DNA sequence: CCGCAACCACAGAGTTTGGAAATCTT
DNA sequence: GAAGATTTCCAAACTCTGTGGTTGCG
């Protein structure tokens, strides 16, 4: 369709979608706030895995020992 | 998601809602599993078909099975399938030589998709 | 399991297959945005790479078509005014051979399954 | 609002935002990735520590 | 008559893409 | 002091989904 700048559906119809756009943006901001918290968050938890995953090896392993060498 | 059984005794498929709106992105998405062994590349694509519409418009109805199962990125269908009626899927696996499941009364498509009953 | 126990049975019995296997309009199925012009030099085209895309306009099944494991071949000439094709295939886990003839300037033709027995009885063998 | 230093500063401007977004758009795809990285080394060890655990367990069991 | 199941239009919010216009950095 | 980079303001073109206006058929 072609309309005029001046009208005012335009216009109304112009600003609401400013409006939404305002929104959408602002929504898009805290998702990549979002995802880099997440990198900090997760970056976090696989060290406490690793930790994790590192004793409780050294745990099974010393444990066998005293089984075998008994 | 929930898996069916196919017209062909060697795959399964993921099950379509009963109706769903034309162009509209799928409530989950697509799968076709193989229970024999299929070498992983090997692509795969649905048509669909109707006593009333012989092949209807797909959207991204080409996949490539990757550890026997087939992951569809937004299968979409364009045609509708005729009121009452559904289509019947057709699987087919690109294989030497090439296998086929077809999946009857699989999905109906209309434009308007379902909707809440017109309040009137 | 490529295919069923016994596919013989089923190919014979299954009405899906029956209505199938006696001949039927087909219809080729590739790009429709393009006026039939482009339409046939694509499917030509295809024929070229042994690739076809078909579906019976009566059921509306649709099928697609690969050329290369009667026999597997197509033909030019037998009717220079149209295409003779053959193609291998495993509907529902029975080993079939799709059969059939397609005018080059309709883009309609009729064809039919054809139960592949020695394939058949191949996979039937090779399965367990 | 035609001068010729406007038919300039103006596109001129224009190449550096480009840019500037087209820098910024990589930089968030490149952390997505970094999430799916780390997302994936956690679902490693996640199921590696149930493993040692059962593993460890069952161990525990034949004392 | 009414409600169902289809079609068609088409608001109206959400997104995306990209040129302005202010601001900030270096 | 200001050119280039970063951020904010807008516009226009699409994509998504829902609500109505209308129909043949029970
Ligand atoms: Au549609
Ligand atoms: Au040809
Ligand atoms: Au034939």
């Amino acid at each position: 369709k072609t309309v005029d700048k001046h009208s005012d559906e335009y216009k109304i119809r112009r600003e609401r979608n400013n409006i939404a756009v305002r929104k959408s943006r602002d929504k898009a901001k805290m998702r990549n706030l979002e995802t880099q918290h997440k990198v900090l968050e997760l970056t976090a938890e696989n060290e406490r895995l690793q930790k994790k995953v590192e004793q409780l090896s050294r745990e099974l392993s010393t444990l066998r020992n005293l089984f075998k060498q008994l | 998601g929930e898996l069916v059984r196919t017209d062909s005794p060697n795959f399964l498929c993921s099950v379509l809602p009963t109706h769903w709106r034309c162009n509209k992105t799928l409530p989950i998405a697509f799968k076709v599993v193989a229970l024999g062994d299929v070498p992983d590349g090997t692509l795969v694509t649905v048509m669909a078909g109707n006593d009333e519409n012989y092949s209807a418009e797909l959207r991204n109805a080409t996949a490539a099975m990757k550890n026997q199962v087939a992951r569809f990125n937004d299968l979409r269908f364009v045609g509708r399938s005729g009121r009452g009626k559904s289509f019947t899927l057709t699987i087919t696996v690109f294989t030497n030589p090439p296998q086929v499941a077809t999946y009857h009364r699989a999905i109906k498509i209309t434009v308007d998709g379902p909707r809440e009953p017109r309040r009137h | 399991p490529r295919v069923v126990p016994d596919q013989r049975s089923k190919f014979e019995n299954e009405e899906f297959f029956r209505k199938l296997s006696r001949e039927c309009e087909i219809k080729y199925t590739g790009f429709r945005d393009r006026p039939h012009e482009e339409r046939q030099t694509r499917f030509q085209n295809a024929c070229r790479d042994g690739r076809s895309e078909i579906a019976f306009v009566a059921t509306g099944t649709n099928l697609s078509l690969q050329f290369f494991p009667s026999r597997e071949y197509v033909d030019l000439e037998r009717e220079a005014g149209k295409v003779y094709l053959k193609a291998p295939m495993i509907l529902n886990g029975v080993c079939v051979i799709w059969k059939g003839w397609i005018d080059l300037h309709r883009l309609d033709g009729m064809g039919c399954l054809e139960f592949d027995e020695e394939r058949a009885q191949q996979e039937d063998a090779l399965a367990q």
